[PDB]
């Protein structure tokens, strides 16, 4: 589905 | 949950238990949105205030796939005599709940950096409360494989990596 992703690293 | 909190916060190590996985992972399948909240932690005694966030079944690019694992800076009534960016080095962990006198667990964890420009990690007032970390961080088919999961409960463990300053002996 849908996403308000918070940021990342591998 | 003040309670919950003066328990934890202080020394700049959480360690979070969740509860109900088995029902709490099901929610997150019908709810993407659904995100467990830990108790707010602070780096050291009037140190940054931080808090972690899990997705059970995943955000971003691991929606559906992984455990998702982000920290978070929070406002500290004590962020006027901090140095901002937050640059001290994060450690996530989840804990293999095996007993570590009759097997040395093996344990899920990752290090980073955090990343001076991401909006979160610079002090509180300046112009995002998202937050930071691994969407793919252990695999639902991985998450099962060992004490991960034990008693329906999972550990997942944050430390800020702040090294001893002492003289030379």
């Amino acid at each position: 589905l849908r996403v308000a992703p918070q940021s990342s690293e591998f | 949950r003040e309670l919950e909190e003066l328990s934890v916060g202080s020394d700049g190590v959480l360690i979070w238990k969740i509860g109900s996985y088995g029902r709490r992972l099901q929610e997150a399948k019908a709810k993407p949105n659904l995100e467990c909240f830990s108790p707010a932690f602070y780096t050291h005694k009037y140190g940054y205030k931080l808090q972690v966030s899990a997705f059970l079944n995943g955000n971003g690019s691991g929606e559906g796939t992984h455990l998702s694992l982000y920290i978070r800076v929070l406002p500290g009534a004590f962020d006027n005599l901090l140095e901002w960016p937050f640059a001290r080095r994060v450690t996530f962990s989840l804990l293999d709940q095996s007993d570590p006198g009759l097997a040395k667990p093996q344990h899920v964890t990752e290090t980073f950096h955090p990343d001076p420009n991401w909006k979160n990690f610079q002090k509180p007032g300046t112009w995002s409360s998202l937050g930071f970390g691994y969407p793919k961080f252990i695999s639902h088919q991985d998450i099962r494989k060992r004490n991960y999961v034990r008693d329906d409960a999972v550990f997942i463990r944050a430390a800020v990596e702040l090294p001893r300053l002492e003289g030379l002996v």
